[PDB]
């Protein structure tokens, strides 16, 4: 079943992890169309592959900025891990390459937009709607964690809706293959586990805390800890007191109390029964986990789609020239990319 | 309401990652 699947999945992952694909396209092979999104580190553009006419989403990282923001090892992690993984709810990396100035990761284009934009516009998701997305994240973390991968940036901005209404996780920028503790201060403020904020060594349990934040935000329409500035948010997270909307079901509150749990001996996901504490929780009782994996469940909604290269489900961004210096930057640092 | 307080807050738009 899942055991045999995960075993084969690890065999497949390790082969790619040990022999990563490198230099599999070139910038001139793509027509750049429009910026789909930006973050702290990269710009992602809709591009069209000239030879096939396929559309893709191309993440562009300026090498010099990666260095200034101390993201060199993280960016090498990002590409090495994304090229090696394979799961129904993980975005596919199709090509990667670099030039004098930039690093490029060419992904499948997920046209339905960020979960973030739908969530903010609609206000909040009903519990069955939130549950459908949450189940996909549960299965995805089960897969990533079985490969010794921590994800470390779960948030609606990093979750895309595909044409069938299912989730595609993007942004593997903080993904790391690690068997023991790790210590890097990274993530997004609203989603950080208390042990990250308090500079403890931490583990994959921080992804399960972040799932608690995600489910809360999806079902409430706002995060469980919010403020005007990150320092204020961190105070609230470490305080740890959560209040729930009146409309939250008893089962949802119980699940969230077990995910947004400061005590690592008690946090679901982290215990002897592993992910099954979550899968068998009452809030998920109606969830058919195999049907979700097989993408046979009818999705809560289907994004509007007007054409292959339509970007209506994404906000507009100021466009910035892709400049390529006549001199190689940071050659040694990104040799393996 | 909590919703009103969130909507009036300065972090209702897209949130980028932190570092350092
Ligand atoms: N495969 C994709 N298809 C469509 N849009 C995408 C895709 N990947 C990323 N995006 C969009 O581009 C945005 C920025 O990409 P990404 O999150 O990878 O950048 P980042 O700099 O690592 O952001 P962060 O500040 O979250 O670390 C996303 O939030 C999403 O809007
Ligand atoms: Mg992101
Ligand atoms: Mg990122």
């Amino acid at each position: 079943g899942v055991k045999e699947f995960l075993a084969k999945a690890k065999e497949d992952f390790l082969k790619k992890w040990e022999s990563p694909a490198q230099n599999t396209a070139h910038l001139d092979q793509f027509e750049r169309i429009k910026t789909l999104g930006t973050g702290s580190f990269g710009r992602v553009m809709l591009v069209k592959h000239k030879e096939t006419g396929n559309h893709y989403a191309m993440k562009i990282l300026d090498k010099q900025k990666v260095v200034k923001l101390k993201q060199i090892e993280h960016t090498l992690n990002e590409k090495r891990i994304l090229q090696a993984v394979n799961f129904p709810f993980l975005v596919k990396l199709e090509f990667s390459f670099k030039d004098n100035s930039n690093l490029y990761m060419v992904m499948e284009y997920v046209p339905g937009g960020e979960m973030f934009s739908h969530l903010r516009r609609i206000g909040r998701f009903s519990e069955p709607h939130a549950r459908f997305y949450a189940a996909q994240i549960v299965l995805t973390f089960e897969y990533l964690h079985s490969l010794d991968l921590i994800y470390r940036d779960l948030k609606p901005e990093n979750l895309l809706i595909d044409q069938q209404g299912y989730i595609q996780v993007t942004d593997f920028g903080f993904a790391k293959r690690v068997k023991g503790r790790t210590w890097t201060l990274c993530g997004t403020p609203e989603y950080l586990a208390p042990e990250i904020i308090l500079s403890k060594g931490y583990n994959k349990a921080v992804d399960w805390w972040a799932l608690g934040v995600l489910i809360y935000e999806m079902a409430a329409g706002y995060p469980p800890f919010f403020a005007d500035q990150p320092i204020q948010i961190y105070e609230k997270i470490v305080s740890g007191k959560v209040r729930f909307p009146s409309h939250f079901s008893s089962d949802l509150k119980d699940l969230l109390r077990n995910l947004l749990q400061v005590d690592l001996t008690k946090r679901f996901g982290n215990l002897k029964n592993g992910v099954n504490d979550i899968k068998n929780h009452k809030w998920f009782a109606t969830t058919d986990w195999i049907a979700i994996y097989q993408r046979k469940v009818e999705a809560p909604f289907i994004p509007k789609f007007k054409g292959p290269g339509d970007t209506s489900n994404f906000d507009d961004y100021e466009e910035e020239e892709i400049r390529v210096s006549i001199n190689e930057k940071c050659g040694k640092e990104f040799s393996e990319f | 309401t909590t919703y009103a307080d969130f909507i009036a807050s300065g972090r209702t738009g897209r949130r980028n990652a932190i570092h350092d």
